[PDB]
């Protein structure tokens, strides 16, 4: 029955302030912790803090202390993780959850830590570009001079993600091994669509990969041929 | 505080026993868990200290070591799995291992294609060099152009392992401007690959 | 040579004049006890405790009062002595009386050159002032400190094997204020219930000058703390995760349990002081130290008269209706047939701030009418002698007037002696004749004592004794009890007790027009008091008593008039006179029936003491409390006796009892040594200013001196069961309706819009949600109309001592429109894990 909802990631510059809140429900917030937890992509996981809600005592870690601010609103039951001075690596995805204390108390004074982690919001994405957003340019792969032959139509120098890619309009889905976008170091992704068929079917048959960049309201044909 | 995951990742056929190594710095007392997450989604609990909820999961403890130990591997348990724990007030991860199935090796299929005249319109040259439906994962490629080793000037993207043949593709590509493409003759990507004996070079002119 | 026994901060002394004490002066020393005086270099040594000549010594502290020109001295045999021109008496001596105990009365007084006498006495004078504050704190601790510290100094520094023993623990010199925090850690690291208080609350995370309050560097903390863990034995509480109280839980407590009711800066300020490790201050908490600390502060003792002083809206009430405190036969220091008989001790009465006496008048020896013991052994005294020596001292503390009472065995001739004296000594003082116009009516009705602040009044016969006396009494004449309201009759013990039992409402109205002293029986020899509580109650006002005895009336006496600043003038409970109460005329004391009325319940909870056995280590500490009052609700009580403890005693048992008039009951807290029998602390207290919610309740000794370190931590509760259907409740029935009006309440509203979360709100008895609500949201227009989507929700969270059980989800409930807040707030009970709220949600 909880729910928490995180909102408020996306693009910003370098040094730019940004805030990402996240709404609670179901389980008292009053008397529970609130916390932050993100990812870059391709890597581990990161905490970022732990702001004890009534209580108000703050934790942040020990490699980014400072540009971000925690808060929140017991009343109303959300919480504010601000943001200062956004750098490159703010570039992921940031996860909201609640945890709760098992008090340990021993032969002296009361104990508090923290004991399982037993929710997770939906999911944002942060990130920091130093660009705007951009589609791609689409390139045959001509295949090279019974047999299989391999094709496709590569795309790149788009930002920011998704690109939808399709050949022959759908009509062709056997084969498709469409690669993991890869981050281009002038800041655009690139991604490559493929699809093997046979020699045989070459010219008789036009392929055509339909490639779609919706960020940048692009749609695109292109036929690949020898 | 110290956090580890050893192993970072492995294979194994559906049903059998795995086990992974959590191994903090320092005691700890007995805050430890283990998370799973499936790409795209946020991830789960499992345990809080020791065991405790899965029906085939555990967790023991030995010193400074924390496993996890599923006692019959199972088709969906592919994901990635977490060791965290919390001295006082300080929430430290593990490495992060993944699980994944395993099969015998297969070799890559290697294709090489040159840069497109559109794109040498543009003044960028691009190299591609695919590798397609090998096993295991783990692949060398190494590009040489007029027998000068390239390095730094390319990117490499890879796929899962495919779930019906679980074997591995890999898209490499070199880029260059286009005056130094037109400065050389010989471009080729060598291969080297366990199912390989040794490695395997495609090339192409202009 | 040590520290300054009086405080630095404490005077208002200026530079020349301190200066000029320290330095010293040129006086002539007074001996009046062999008719001799001499040349002496008087001083006033380094710390302002003492006074030194050459050779001999004088405690300041033991001084209470200086006077200027006291006729004791004879100037002229002192210019003759030492063969000085002239010197004015009234403007060139001054005088001091110190004294050990309350009946010790040895002087010392100077005779020196103009400027030198006026230096010296507006000096003292000021000392003088600075000790009577002292005396009159509610909390000592330091004062005690530093007494000891200097004791102990002599020629060396206390060691700290000798100041473990001195707190009460199992040979580097220590400085007084490292010594200071040392006790510090006797206070807060040795009471477990604190603590048990305290986690009930937390949660996780991580008048009197202020600097005198011992409890208001952190390497030294640490230090103290430790030392203090490995000394205390029992209830002691000897970094990773510790708990804190934010400003919500404080507030929580402070509206639930206490029932004061702050808003948020104010919380925050009180937040600000108490916390000694700074880096938690900024947080927003309260470490555990700074609970202990807030408790046992100045601003949390039980009695609300500590910190009290004259309301002078209310002693406007004509003289008929205040009690007015007494003396018995004031110059007797022993017996009544055998002993002395000290004029000084006339001072004794006055300083303390009594307002009667009496004048056992005798024909002279030689004219000169004289005071003794009517046919007994007890020596005599002249009589123009005290009858300066209350002129004098008459109107030192208070500024209202005072009554003497005047017995006549003397010639005519020597009544007319008396008769000048008076008009010479006192002259306007002394009321002559009728003062006011209101006295010159159809109706008269006795002037307020503010109207006559400072005056005198003399009670004796008037004619229809020489006319010379006679004609000085207007106001009180004493008529044998058979216009009316200057007859003022007096009546034997016996004689009123008698007179009570047989009629209470009539002599209860006859109190209301005119007054009627009383004095102990004549079987007496020992003075043993009477109990006056049973004459109170009817409207007696003049409850003479005899002030050199160490007995419960005395104490009972003495805690009646602590109210009102202690001008001996509180009002009478207003059923007795006030013809708009609603019992008024119906109610007797001496009944035993009140089937129309509602006994309210008291919750008392002796939790734990501190010290309550002085010098006194081991033994067997038992506390007795007990509710003198009406014949109803006499009734006693007790707890288990503890063993081999006394400095933190853990009974924490609960007396719940029911009374029926709130206004005139005192409780007798009193520790007893439970294998000797020996009282060895007692605290006596009006029941209508008992703080509640948890409290502190400094202790006395027998002789009803302030003992700072014995204290008694305990919690008090007044619960006021529903006037269901019918009758309504004893206290609206004793009192008027004007008090209910008078007090108004604090209702602590979360939810309200603002930055802040919480905003008080003052509200009537007769208060609904509806009004309370337009409260909420009558701040702002902005609002085009009421939006009904604000509903009031009687919150309530639970938790309680083991935070590791359950904890529960918070109850809710809609408020009703029409229902009442006040009972809803009387309704939270913190006592099965509850802290109510009251929240504003949509
Ligand atoms: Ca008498």
């Amino acid at each position: 029955e909880v729910q928490l909802v995180e909102s408020g990631g996306g693009l910003v510059q370098p040094g730019g302030s940004l805030r990402l809140s996240c709404a609670a429900s179901g389980f008292n917030f009053s008397s529970s912790s609130i916390h932050w937890v993100r990812q870059a992509p391709g890597k581990g996981l990161e905490w970022v803090a732990s702001i004890s809600s009534s209580s108000g005592s703050t934790s942040y870690a020990d490699s980014v202390k400072g540009r971000f601010t925690i808060s929140a609103d017991t009343s109303k039951n959300t919480a504010y993780l601000q943001m200062n001075s956004l750098r490159a690596e703010d570039t992921a995805v940031y996860y909201c959850a609640r945890s709760e204390y098992s008090y340990q108390y021993v032969y002296g004074w009361w104990y508090w830590n923290y004991s399982a982690i037993d929710y997770w919001g939906q999911g944002t994405l942060v990130t920091v570009s130093s660009a705007s957003t951009k589609g791609p340019s689409v390139f045959p792969l001509a295949p090279s001079s019974g047999g299989t032959a391999a094709l496709g139509c590569l795309v790149k120098d788009y930002f920011p993600e998704p690109v939808t890619v399709s050949w022959n309009s759908g009509a062709l889905t056997s084969g498709v091994h469409t690669f993991p976008a890869v981050l281009q170091s002038s800041g655009l992704y690139s991604l490559s669509s493929v699809v093997t068929v046979p020699s045989s079917s070459l010219g008789t048959q036009t392929y055509i990969c339909n490639v779609n960049h919706k960020p940048s309201n692009t749609k695109v044909d292109k036929k690949v041929e020898p | 505080i110290q956090m580890t995951q050893s192993p970072s990742s492995l294979s194994a056929s559906v049903g059998d026993r795995v086990t992974i190594t959590c191994r903090a710095s320092q005691s700890v007392s007995s805050a430890v868990a283990w998370y799973q997450q499936k790409p795209g989604k946020a991830p789960k609990l499992l345990i809080y200290s020791a065991s405790s909820l899965p029906s085939r999961f555990s967790g023991s403890r030995s010193g400074t070591d924390f496993t996890l130990t599923i006692s019959s591997l199972q088709p969906e348990d592919f994901a990635t799995y977490y060791c965290q724990q919390s001295s006082s007030s300080l929430i430290t991860f593990g490495q992060g291992t993944k699980v994944e199935i395993k099969r015998t090796v297969a070799a890559p299929s290697v294709f090489i294609f040159p840069p497109s005249d559109s794109q040498l319109k543009s003044g960028t040259a691009s190299v591609v060099c695919l590798l397609n439906n090998f096993y295991p994962r783990e692949a060398k490629v190494q590009w040489k152009v007029d027998n000068a080793l390239q390095s730094g000037n390319s990117q490499e993207s890879v796929t899962e392992q495919d779930s019906k043949d679980s074997t591995y593709s890999l898209s490499s590509t070199l880029t260059l401007s286009k005056a130094d493409y037109e400065k050389h003759k010989v471009y080729a990507c060598e291969v080297t690959h366990q199912g390989l004996s040794s490695p395997v070079t495609k090339s192409f002119n202009r | 040579h040590g520290t300054e026994l009086i405080p630095w901060y404490v005077l208002s002394i200026q530079a020349d004049v301190h200066q000029f004490l320290l330095q010293g002066a040129t006086v002539i020393h007074y001996d009046q006890d062999t008719h001799l005086s001499a040349r002496c270099f008087l001083q006033l040594q380094p710390d302002n405790s003492t006074l030194t000549w050459m050779e001999g010594i004088l405690d300041l502290f033991s001084v209470k009062a200086v006077y200027m020109g006291h006729p004791g001295i004879d100037i002229h045999t002192v210019c003759v002595q030492n063969k000085l021109s002239s010197m004015l008496l009234s403007e060139t001596g001054v005088t001091l009386l110190y004294g050990l105990q309350t009946t010790d009365n040895r002087l010392l007084h100077f005779v020196a050159p103009k400027h030198t006498a006026k230096m010296l006495f507006s000096g003292l004078l000021e000392l003088t002032t600075a000790v009577r504050k002292i005396r009159k704190f509610p909390d000592q601790r330091q004062q005690w400190l530093r007494k000891q510290y200097v004791s102990f100094y002599q020629y060396e520094g206390p060691t700290l094997a000798h100041a473990v023993e001195l707190f009460g623990g199992r040979d580097s010199n220590m400085s007084f204020i490292e010594f200071v925090e040392l006790f510090k850690s006797f206070s807060i690291r040795s009471r477990k219930d604190l603590k048990d208080i305290f986690d009930i609350y937390s949660v996780p995370c991580n008048l009197q000058p202020d600097l005198d309050l011992l409890t208001r560097s952190d390497n030294q903390r640490q230090i103290s703390d430790a030392i203090a863990a490995a000394s205390i034995v029992t209830n002691g509480t000897g970094s990773l995760g510790i708990f804190g109280v934010g400003i919500l839980q404080l507030n929580d407590f402070l509206v639930n349990c206490q029932g004061e009711h702050c808003t948020y800066d104010e919380i925050l300020s009180i937040i600000q002081k108490f916390e000694p490790n700074i880096s938690m201050c900024h947080q927003g908490l309260l470490s555990f130290e700074g609970f202990a600390r807030f408790l046992m502060d100045k601003d949390n003792f039980a009695s609300k008269n500590d910190e009290s002083r004259e309301n002078k809206k209310d002693l406007q009430l004509p003289l008929s209706y205040y009690y007015i405190e007494s003396s018995h036969n004031t110059y007797l220091t022993g017996h009544q047939l055998k002993g002395e008989s000290s004029v000084e001790l006339y001072s004794q009465v006055l300083l303390q701030g009594c307002r009667s006496i009496e004048l056992d008048c005798w024909d002279g020896d030689d004219g000169m009418p004289i005071i003794y013991h009517g046919h007994t052994l007890t020596t005599k005294i002249p009589f123009k002698e005290v009858v300066e020596a209350i002129d004098r001292s008459a109107f030192i503390t208070s500024d209202l007037p005072i009554i003497i009472s005047i017995e006549n065995h003397c010639s005519l001739p020597q009544q007319r002696k008396m008769a000048e004296i008076f008009k010479s000594v006192f002259g306007e003082k002394l009321v002559a004749k009728f003062l006011f116009e209101t006295d010159f009516s159809d109706d008269p009705m006795l002037p307020s004592p503010d109207q006559l602040r400072r005056k005198v009044l003399l009670k004796n016969k008037k004619l229809k004794i020489a006319p010379e006396l006679s004609d000085l009494v207007i106001y009180c004449q004493a008529v044998k009890f058979p216009p009316k309201c200057y007859h003022i009759s007096s009546l034997n013990e016996n004689a009123a007790k008698r007179l009570c039992r047989r009629y209470s409402q009539k002599l209860i109205q006859h109190t209301a027009c005119q007054l009627l002293r009383t004095y102990p029986a004549a079987t007496r020899i020992d003075s043993s008091n009477p109990n006056p509580l049973m004459f109170w109650l009817h409207g007696i006002q003049l409850v003479a008593l005899n002030y050199q005895t160490d007995d419960l009336p005395l104490h009972l006496n003495a805690a009646m008039f602590e109210a009102n600043g202690g001008c001996g003038y509180v009002l009478k409970p207003p059923v007795l006179w006030d013809k708009s109460c609603p019992m008024y005329q119906k109610f007797s004391p001496l009944e035993r029936d009140l089937d129309a009325m509602d006994p309210a319940t008291y919750s008392l909870t002796i939790i734990s003491g501190q010290n309550v056995c002085p010098s006194n280590s081991t033994g067997s500490p038992c506390i007795e409390v007990d509710v003198l009052g009406m014949p109803l609700d006499s009734c006693h009580f007790r707890t288990k006796p503890i063993h081999r403890n006394t400095l933190n005693p853990m009974w924490n048992e609960q007396f719940l009892f029911r009374v029926h008039f709130e206004d005139l009951v005192f409780l007798r807290f009193a520790v007893v040594e439970n294998n000797s029998s020996a009282i060895t602390a007692q605290r006596i207290i009006p029941l209508k200013a008992l703080k509640r919610g948890y409290r502190h309740l400094q202790l006395r000794n027998l002789h009803n001196e302030i003992l700072e370190i014995s204290s008694l931590f305990i919690n008090s509760r007044r619960m006021e069961d529903n006037p269901s259907g019918s009758t309504r409740p004893a206290s609206l029935m004793f009192n008027t309706e004007e008090r209910k009006c008078s007090q108004t309440h604090k209702v602590t509203v979360h939810g309200v819009p603002g930055p802040e979360p919480f905003a008080v709100f003052t509200i009537n008895e007769g208060t609904k949600a509806k009004q309370l609500l337009q409260q909420i949201l009558a701040v702002d227009q902005d609002t085009k109309l009421t939006a009904a989507d604000y509903f009031l929700m009687e919150e309530k969270h639970f938790i309680s001592k083991e935070k590791n059980e359950c904890r529960k989800q918070p109850f809710q409930r809609a408020v009703g429109p029409e229902e009442d807040i006040v009972q809803i707030l009387n309704s939270w009970f913190p006592e099965e894990g509850y802290v109510g709220r009251i929240v504003l949600k949509p």
